[PDB]
């Protein structure tokens, strides 16, 4: 979920933009690997504050590829999940094995043995959706759904959604 | 020809003053290393033989065996042997049905070139045969040779002068090689003097 | 005294010959020889043995038991020698490793 | 300093307040004071990464209803974010659609009413998110609620959220 | 050819760091290794294509460096672990100077 | 192709931490437990699973990717197994220090022998570093027999303070072999103390009580120092070499991993299916000898495992020490890339500074430029020329890291360079390059020269540097390095280059000097008979670089045009070198000629010789090169070098059987 | 083995002699701080003489 | 039915399957022969033992030796500890019968590639049900 | 100072160290024949104070470990009476600047 | 500033020999430019002679000890430097020299 | 996997989870995933606690 | 093989002798910016060294030959060594030099600042 962090960032700067005017060069170059960037240590990053003023350091000439090498220090928000969170969302896409809910920038998985058992699949409906004797679950459809597990690596994050607890599901 | 270099005369060189032949013999053998796992002696087809070397071919004869007289320049094979390979595997893309064999050909040296000047195919105590390959070639004295007199006096040749550049006798006859003095007094070589 | 002493055989051994050698390198090594009091002679058992890093003196001579002492003891190696940074294959912080360059901004941007 | 290796810790959990070893209440920013973990819910974000963003358009520039407010920071996002930007897109889509307050003034009352409860910044900022309308279901939803707030004080934080809850 | 301990004695002797670590590296065997941040081993699993890094064992997939070590030196750190010694290497200064 | 890229950081080691693995530690990190003793599968073609080389732990093959990680030889670094040993075992480097903690520390509770009631182990305990403080405490505690379970107190012997420790009787331990006896005191009782017994006492042992002993508490316990947990190496560690490939050759370290499969399998089978307990120390002992030659073949008192060729088994520690060892011929030297060697010659024509590099070496050698405006015609050029003609390319390397070769291109076509690229281009002239002769006792026997290409197979260098590389054209061979980035190549100009070391720091006076013919004709030449004719001195005066294109005066005018030979070598001294000297029975007239006087870079008198212009301190040389700096000494070698030499050559000089004659 | 010895002797920036631990050796180089490639032998010419000739 | 683990050497630019591919073992490389872009770079054209695992399978045994410092009483202690084993006593008895056909061929001058084809032969057919009963004398002469 | 004549019973060693700060020196009358600091080879030997001491650690940024060592058994140290943790400034003739000044710590 | 003071008294006593009043005036002759010219030169000399940080001065002072040893009553050479750099408690030929 | 034999727990499916959002490709083998059969025991292993506790209660008692 | 009298030393070969004799805090602490001295008490040189004038063309020249902005007027000179030698004759180099003491601190010296003597 969405938390705002200061975070230090190393930025390889190559020596081709050395020019006079290195300092939005390397704003920018923070701005496209940050924004929406996926990071297991924080999260979805995904708008970075205070771009007035930015915390640059004196930069690291590495000895080997003449690369500078900056300790940027920003301040951003990010998306950082966790297990044991219900959060709202829609589904973008379903199949036998589950469906996939969209939580922000985030495609949380709800796995076949993790609905209550009236909900089944039916392939023959288009599109193919998990149909229940109260409710039915579509594509771009209001869902709660609550994360049970998730796994994060160095640069992605994958999730474990369920609706088997009470007061999930539709809205 | 300073301190331990010789200024040796490229028209004696060019007349065969030092020049020598070289014979080097390459020796191969075909093993049976038991029933079926076993080499012959024969000229590898790129159709039918896996892992060959990039040198060429095509000095080779029926035999997988160069013939004497031939000229050899580096890396060609002059022995050429494969033995079969598990059939029908996967490796290095270049993997077919059809590559039943291995190489496993004897090249030249890569610097090493020359004449096949002697081909001999016998068997050895065992029964199996081997062939040895006597390859001659000719190393003609150049810079950096290392020459000695019969007194410890040795060393390289530092440059080739021909016979109008070096220094010659009221009878027209030029040294074929130039010595320093400062050879002489620390070393205290009176018989090479002596000698001369 | 024993330093101007050990100077002097030193210089005695040099000269011996009539060879010459500045002062600094012999006063170096004698300075080194006594840095610890004593006369810490050059052996495997005498400079060898104080804490100046596992892989240092792993390198010059009886590699594994000062291995096998290093990892019994849990020695950390700080990595400022030589030595070390040659097994690692990094900067070492000798010569021209001996400082660090910084990229400067405002004088660069002072330029035009 | 800290001499580190593997030791004991327990796994991250919501219910049990462990939100990871970087994520602390105690917070050191970038001039190395302790701060306040500073947790937003879904309006609080989506408000402050649009004045985020209109700032960095008036930045680069000196140098309501649903669907207007959806193509405007669709073509905020277009003119202001360069490339790949589908994440934040998609941040943007989903807090424009799961949002419950539109201004600033329903914010900061939000943040006001939940600053002297005296719970943790993300409980309240989850109890913000979610549309919460009975205090079992907003205790089941949120486990660390549990033994943490009465459940005549919770009743009246989600009627008086529903209440400020527009559109 | 030999870069042996002369060589590299009068290379350090010059003050020439960088051309000895070239040598060292860039002429011999430039090995790229991944390493744990809880551990200082290098029991990393990297699934490079795949952008995947861990250390199992300490369970971390979010505290991996990547470091350029002779092969030999790897091969020597690997060598110690089968000495069931831990060549333990850390990214950063525990102990002040 | 190099490596793929890696989304970790890069950063550089800044500390490295030893100690021991704890066999949970073991069992963490390993991605496979190694079960069968065979290495290969029953049909003789893959990888047995769960064998010594498991495709778990890694691939040794191209065609093989590795099991974990999915990558090939230059990507995966190998995975570790491990051996759950049936029982525990000693590890043959802590043999001596396993049987000095079990004289420290109690043999029934595990506690150390004499704690803080003690003034003597206070003040051990007072000493920091943990080695000495162990050597203390080893020292004070061998002695001690009991384990002490009632002592006086300390501030009075008066009064007995109960402290720790069961008062049991502690036996002296020595070693016999691989294991270790305790004689037990006679009120001797003498028995084998087993290896888990110790591992059970060490458990035992308090964290303060190692750590009074120097133990680290999460890296090296002493209870650590009995493997139960045997980590089993990569197969890069132990690769499988091939004699003619065909055949199957394993590393000698793969055979000890055999052994201890066999015996640790034929150990939990005897314990397993009952036994007699000889059978179960036999099984161990042999168990145990197998860990001890696979971690050190060379053991005092013991025999050595030896290989089918009889040839004793190659142990993890003959890997490491040694002269071929790890450190000393593997890492702290190595064998090293874009080098060259062949016999050196002498080239009086060659500068100071300036090598002579063969065609085909330079043809061979290659030197990675990056593709800029400044030189992107010139790198096309030598991209056309191909890597058969000198100058040329051999491989262009793009952005991304691909190499292409030049040979095996031209048939598809030239190639447009594009900014950033690299080319290995052929080393033109005037190449920074690194150039050594082995031994090379001091620095400035390998120092930093200027490539200049010629048309034979010798480096040819000048005669003057071969005093510091101490190098005779008798057939020596003698070493060149190229390096291959800006950095190297600038820091090689300018920290290893030849005319920046021509005074030794070594003894503060010039390690390089004329010799032998030049110095010879030098003598000759500076005579005061010696005069030189009009038509041999423009010659003299042509062969100076940088003669300033102005005839001097005749010392001699009428009857004929005379230059003295001090006159044209004033020539190759440049302005503004003053030089004073004074030998034996001199005066400002020289009767002698000796000594020197040199003003403004004229001679005035004295006759130039070893004092003047060899590696002599206050000579001619260090003058120079105090004054004028490195670059202008560089070519006054060189001038004086070629004036002299020509000079020597229309003079000519020799020795005979007759100068020997009194 | 004198090279082992000393490999890892640096004179640092504050013209100190030490070690790879920073123990000192020298502090200062040579005891004088001068690089030894511009080290001449000079005549002390006071040191020697008589004293009519120091007073002349 | 098992993982792949196969690597090809594959232009990734000319992409003609199969791909000429050069090795340039002297040069250290691995090249397409069309674009002459290099494939696998550092390659590996002693220190082990020469050991077919045909003649006698995948034994891998090290026996027990005098070094240079040994004592006699371990020696023979580990020599009868590595002579009761249970695993190897069919590997121990083919070894034998294996250096009797040797001795058998030595003492009447074969040549070794009898000897080889005759251990092969009677690894080959060692542990048959239809050949159990009879001599080892006459398994051995067959073999020869 | 207790300056004795030939050798000393250990049952008095044993109580040499006495109440602090009172302190015990034993001195032979055969090793105090000759000074051994008016020798030539023995330079001039000057004793620190601590805020001395304190100075020469800030100003050349050094710990109590790394600066030259010598013994509380060297002959100058006990001429001194020196103590652990003491630092004596020596000031030894230099061939190649006149005047060295060295520092060691006693240990 | 003391260690400064007493790093440079040697060539302060050279420089005083030197460059006297006396001497200056009478055997040199300087002049104006002169003599600023020589002040200026031996300035920067001197601290052109001053040793760089960074140099490793332990491998060149043990290089420039090993090397003059590979050139070569009482004993005397290699044995003797043996005999000094391992400090053994025992010698070829242990003397004194009593005045 | 059935190819590669692996195991693969419910966490790490959703990162194999492919472009047609469907299927679980292996990494190594690029082959779709089977379903474990562990879950539907559960009744088994409380069948085999009970069946074993009620075999153990005269140790219990003693 | 080969056999030669030519007594060619093996070199790096000195463990035949080996085995012939084998029996005989409070100015500075952490990381904070106390190690870096401010510029008006700097005790380092103010002449810029040979392993530092070496450093800076090396990495200078590495820049150039990676397209870095020349900051002087190039006379027809491509090669990037000798371009930057130019730029550190008119004092150009956009860089610092970090002097490390021995305890850790440094000190900030400009290469325009740094007097280039040798
Ligand atoms: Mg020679
Ligand atoms: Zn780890
Ligand atoms: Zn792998
Ligand atoms: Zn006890
Ligand atoms: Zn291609
Ligand atoms: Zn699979």
């Amino acid at each position: 979920m969405f938390f705002i962090k200061d975070l230090s960032l190393n930025i390889t700067l190559h020596p081709s933009f050395f020019g006079p005017r290195m300092k939005q060069y390397l704003k920018t170059k923070l701005l496209e690997e940050v924004e929406g960037s996926c990071t297991g240590k924080f999260g979805y990053i995904l708008c970075v504050l205070d771009y007035d003023n930015i915390d640059i350091q004196r930069g690291r000439i590495l000895p080997t590829d003449g690369s500078a090498e900056f300790n940027v220090k920003y301040r951003a928000v990010v998306f950082k999940p966790f297990k044991g969170e219900v959060v709202d969302g829609t589904v973008v896409s379903c199949s036998q094995h589950g469906f996939e809910v969209q939580v922000g920038p985030m495609k949380v998985f709800v796995t076949k043995h993790l609905m209550p058992q009236d909900l089944t699949f039916n392939a023959g409906s288009n599109p193919p959706s998990y149909q229940s004797s109260e409710d039915v679950i579509t594509i771009k459809s209001r869902i709660r759904v609550k994360i049970e597990g998730c796994i994060s690596q160095v640069s992605s994050i994958h999730a474990i959604g369920s609706i088997k607890e009470d007061y999930l599901g539709a809205i | 020809n300073q301190e331990d270099s010789m200024i040796m005369n490229q028209s004696s060189i060019d007349r065969g003053l030092f020049r020598s032949l070289f014979f080097r013999s390459y020796m191969d053998q075909e093993k049976k290393y038991g029933m079926s796992i076993t080499e012959t002696f024969e000229k590898p087809q790129r159709t039918n033989t896996l892992r060959m070397k990039h040198g060429t071919y095509d000095k080779l004869d029926d035999d997988g065996l160069i013939a004497p007289g031939v000229r050899v320049s580096g890396e060609d094979v002059i022995i050429g042997k494969t033995t079969p390979i598990s059939p029908d595997e996967e490796e290095l893309g270049q993997r077919t049905a059809y590559h039943s064999k291995r190489d496993a050909s004897t090249p030249l040296r890569s610097t090493e070139n020359g004449i096949v000047d002697q081909v001999l195919v016998t068997t050895n105590q065992d029964g199996l045969k081997f062939v040895k390959v006597r390859v001659r070639t000719t190393k003609i004295p150049q810079i950096g040779d290392k020459f000695a007199s019969r007194h410890g006096q040795k060393g390289t040749i530092g440059i080739t002068y021909r016979r109008e550049d070096m220094p010659f006798t009221a009878e027209g006859i030029v040294p074929d090689l130039i010595i320093n003095p400062h050879a002489i007094p620390s070393r205290m070589t009176v018989a090479h003097l002596i000698e001369c | 005294a024993g330093r101007a002493a050990l100077y002097k055989e030193v210089y005695n051994v040099i000269a011996s010959d009539g060879s010459y050698v500045n002062y600094r390198h012999m006063a170096l090594l004698v300075d080194v020889m006594t840095t610890q009091g004593g006369l810490t002679s050059v052996t495997r058992h005498g400079f060898n043995r104080s804490n100046t890093g596992a892989l240092m003196r792993c390198s010059f001579e009886e590699t594994v038991e000062i291995l096998f002492e290093a990892g019994a003891s849990a020695e950390l190696d700080d990595c400022r020698g030589v030595s070390e940074n040659v097994i690692l294959g990094q900067m070492a912080p000798i010569g021209t490793g001996a400082f660090d360059v910084m990229i400067d901004e405002e004088s660069l941007v002072k330029y035009m | 300093r800290r001499r580190r290796l593997k030791k004991v810790e327990e796994e991250e959990n919501a219910a049990t307040l462990q939100l990871g070893q970087e994520f602390q209440l105690k917070q050191i920013n970038h001039q190395g004071e302790e701060e306040e973990l500073i947790a937003l819910n879904l309006s609080e974000a989506r408000l402050v990464i649009k004045e985020a963003l209109v700032e960095r358009r008036r930045a680069f520039k000196r140098s309501e209803t649903r669907e207007k407010e959806l193509e405007s920071i669709d073509v905020l996002l277009e003119q202001t974010t360069g490339g790949n930007n589908k994440d934040l897109k998609n941040t943007m889509q989903y807090l424009t659609n799961f949002s419950r307050f539109r201004d600033q003034e329903t914010v900061g009352a939000v943040i006001q009413l939940l600053k002297s409860t005296g719970l943790h910044p993300f409980e309240v900022a989850q109890l913000g998110s979610l549309a919460c309308d009975t205090a079992d279901e907003a205790k089941t939803l949120i486990p660390s609620l549990n033994n943490k707030i009465s459940d005549d004080e919770l009743e009246r934080i989600l009627k008086e959220l529903s209440n400020l809850e527009t559109l | 050819l030999r870069f042996g301990e002369m060589e590299r004695d009068c290379m350090i002797a010059h003050g020439a760091a960088s051309f000895l670590k070239e040598r060292l590296m860039e002429a011999s065997d430039a090995f790229r290794v991944h390493i744990c941040g809880i551990c200082g081993l290098m029991t990393v699993i990297a699934k490079l294509n795949h952008n995947q890094f861990e250390c199992k064992g300490c369970d971390n997939k979010i505290d991996i460096y990547q470091i350029h070590i002779p092969y030999a030196a790897k091969l020597l750190f690997q060598e110690l672990m089968a000495m069931n010694i831990t060549p333990r290497l850390y990214t950063d200064r525990s102990r002040d100077f | 192709v190099g490596q793929q890229y890696s989304s970790a950081p890069l950063r550089t080691v800044k500390e490295v931490q030893f100690g021991l693995f704890s066999p949970e530690e073991v069992r963490a990190i390993s991605v496979a437990k190694i079960r069968f003793p065979e290495t290969m599968d029953e049909t003789q073609t893959r990888a047995k699973i769960g064998g010594l080389n498991d495709p778990r732990l890694g691939s040794i093959d191209r065609n093989l990717k590795c099991q974990t990680c999915q990558e090939g030889m230059n990507e995966c670094p190998g995975h570790f197994g491990h051996i759950d040993l049936a029982k525990p075992v000693f590890h043959v480097g802590f043999i001596a220090k396993i049987k000095k903690v079990c004289e420290c520390v109690c043999m029934h509770c595990g506690k150390l022998l004499l704690d803080e009631h003690n003034e003597l182990m206070r003040q051990a305990l007072a000493i920091k570093d943990s080695k000495k403080r162990f050597a203390a405490i080893w020292t004070l505690c061998k002695t001690k027999m009991v384990c002490e379970t009632d002592v006086p107190s300390e501030d009075d012997p008066t009064q007995l303070v109960s402290r720790g420790g069961c008062g049991n009787t502690q036996p002296t331990i020595r070693k016999d072999g691989l294991k270790l006896v305790g004689s037990w005191k006679k009120d001797p009782e003498l028995r084998v103390l087993s290896t888990e017994e110790i591992l059970n006492i060490f458990k035992h042992i308090s964290v303060k009580d190692f750590t009074s002993l120097g133990f680290n508490e999460v890296f090296s316990r002493p209870e650590w120092m009995i493997l139960t947990c045997l980590p089993v190496p990569p197969p890069p560690v132990r690769p499988s070499i091939s004699f003619n490939e065909s055949q199957r050759g394993e590393d000698d370290l793969t055979f000890k991993l055999a052994d201890i499969l066999k015996a640790n399998i034929s150990l939990e089978t005897l314990e397993h299916n009952g036994a007699p307990h000889h059978a179960i120390e036999e099984a161990e002992s042999l168990l145990q000898f197998h860990v001890a030659t696979y971690m050190d073949n060379d053991i005092a008192g013991q025999p050595q495992a030896l290989q089918k060729s009889g040839r004793p088994v190659k142990s993890i520690r003959a890997r490491l020490k040694g002269k071929e060892g790890r450190i000393r011929g593997n890492l702290m030297g190595k064998r090293v890339d874009f080098s060259a060697r062949t016999v050196i010659s002498g080239d009086p024509n060659l500068e100071l500074d300036q090598v002579g590099v063969p065609k085909s070496i330079a043809k061979t050698l290659t030197y990675p430029e990056v593709v800029t405006p400044y030189n992107i015609d010139r790198l096309t050029q030598l991209v056309r020329n191909g890597p058969n003609e000198h100058p040329g390319a051999k491989y262009v390397i793009r952005d991304s890291g691909d190499r292409i070769d030049l040979r095996y291109s031209k048939r598809a076509g030239d190639i447009q360079l594009q900014y950033g690229w690299k080319v290995e281009r052929h080393i033109m002239d005037n190449d920074p390059v690194l150039f050594n002769r082995q031994p090379s006792l001091h620095k400035m026997s390998m120092m930093a020269h200027r490539v200049k290409v010629i048309p034979y197979s010798t480096f040819r260098l000048n005669l003057s540097v071969t005093s510091p590389y101490n190098a005779d054209f008798d057939g020596d061979e003698m070493n060149l390095h190229v390096p291959q980035s800006e950095e190297t190549r600038a820091e090689l100009s300018q920290l290893c280059a030849v005319p920046l070391q021509i005074v030794s720091p070594q003894s503060n006076k010039p390690c390089m000097g004329i010799v032998q013919d030049t110095l010879c004709g030098i003598r000759k030449l500076t005579l005061r008979d010696t005069f030189i004719e009009l038509d041999q001195v423009l010659n003299m005066l042509y062969w100076v670089p940088d003669w300033d294109g102005v005839i001097p005066t005749p010392a001699i005018i009428k009857p004929k045009p005379l230059w003295s030979g001090k006159q044209i070598l004033s020539v190759a001294i440049p302005n503004g070198i003053h030089l004073q000297r004074f030998d034996e029975g001199t005066t400002l007239l020289s009767p002698k000629d000796n000594g020197m006087l040199i003003i403004d870079g004229q001679i005035i008198f004295g006759v130039v010789e070893k004092k003047t212009v060899g590696s002599s301190n206050g000579g001619l040389i260090h003058v120079v090169t105090r004054e004028k700096g490195p670059q202008v000494c560089a070519k006054l070698f060189g001038n004086i070098q070629k004036v002299v030499n020509f000079w020597l050559l229309h003079n000519g000089f020799s020795t005979g059987i007759g100068d020997t004659i009194a | 083995r004198l090279v082992k010895a000393l490999e890892d002797i640096m004179v640092h920036y504050d013209n100190t002699t030490r070690n790879s631990l920073g123990n000192v050796i020298q502090f200062i180089y040579g005891e004088d701080g001068m690089d030894a490639a511009h080290i001449e032998k000079q005549s002390l010419d006071t040191i020697g003489g008589s004293d009519a000739a120091f007073e002349k | 039915r098992g993982p792949n683990l196969n690597i090809v050497l594959t232009c990734p630019e000319c992409k003609v399957y199969p791909p000429k591919i050069v090795e340039r073992f002297s040069e250290g490389d691995v090249v397409c022969a069309l674009c002459g872009l290099v494939l696998s770079d550092k390659l590996v054209d002693r220190v082990g033992e020469a050991s077919n695992p045909l003649l006698d399978g995948n034994n891998l045994s090290t026996r027990i030796g005098k070094g240079e410092t040994t004592d006699m009483r371990f020696t023979k202690e580990l020599n009868k500890a590595q002579g009761k084993n249970v695993m190897d006593k069919k590997d121990n008895e083919v070894q034998a019968a294996f250096a009797k056909i040797t001795m058998l061929c030595d003492a009447a001058e074969l040549p070794k590639i009898v000897k080889d084809c005759a251990k092969e032969a009677y690894k080959l057919c060692h542990d048959e049900k239809t050949l159990k009963g009879k001599s080892m004398e006459s398994i051995m002469a067959a073999s020869i | 100072i207790f300056v004795y004549q030939n050798n000393i019973t250990p049952s008095a060693m044993k109580l040499v160290p006495s109440i602090p700060p009172a302190t015990i020196e034993t001195f032979n009358e055969a090793a105090l024949v000759v000074n051994i600091t008016h020798h030539e080879l023995v330079p001039k030997h000057i004793r620190l104070s601590s805020d001395e001491k304190r100075e020469l650690l800030k100003r050349y940024r050094l710990k109590e470990s790394q600066l030259p060592r010598i013994q509380r058994a060297d002959p100058v140290a006990l001429y001194l009476g020196l103590k652990r943790g003491e630092v004596v400034k020596i000031i030894r003739k230099s061939e190649t600047s006149g005047r060295y000044a060295s520092y060691r710590i006693c240990m | 500033q003391n260690a400064q003071r007493d790093a440079v008294t040697l060539f302060c006593c050279l420089l005083r020999s030197r460059l006297a009043t006396r001497r200056v005036l009478q055997e040199y002759r300087l002049t104006k430019q002169a003599f600023d010219w020589v002040l200026s030169n031996i300035e920067a000399q001197f601290l052109r002679s001053v040793v760089h940080p960074g140099e490793m001065v332990g491998v060149l002072a043990a290089q420039s000890i090993g090397e003059p040893a590979t050139q070569m009553k009482v004993t005397s050479g290699v044995p003797r430097l043996k005999e000094i750099l391992n400090v053994a408690k025992n010698m070829k030929t242990p003397s004194l020299t009593v005045y | 996997c059935p190819i590669c034999l692996t195991k693969y727990t419910q966490l790490e499916a959703v990162q194999l989870l492919n472009f047609d959002r469907t299927e679980f490709l292996c990494s190594l083998c690029d082959e779709p995933l089977v379903e474990d059969d562990s879950g539907k025991k559960n009744k088994e292993k409380q069948d085999k606690l009970n069946r074993l506790m009620d075999q153990i209660q005269p140790i219990i008692d003693s | 093989n080969e056999n030669f009298e030519d007594f060619d030393v093996e070199h790096f070969s000195d463990e035949e002798t080996y085995e012939e004799k084998p029996q005989f805090e409070q100015i500075r602490r952490k990381t904070l910016k106390e190690k870096a001295i401010p510029k008006d008490q700097r005790a380092t040189t103010p002449y810029m060294t040979k392993y530092e004038r070496a450093r800076i063309l090396g990495t200078r020249a590495l820049q150039i030959s990676m397209n870095a902005p020349v900051f002087v007027d190039l006379e027809g000179e491509t090669d990037p060594l000798r371009i930057a030698m130019k730029e550190l004759a008119e004092k150009k180099i956009p860089l610092v030099i970090r002097r490390y003491l021995p305890d850790g601190s440094f000190e900030d010296w400009s290469v325009e600042e740094l007097i280039v003597d040798l």
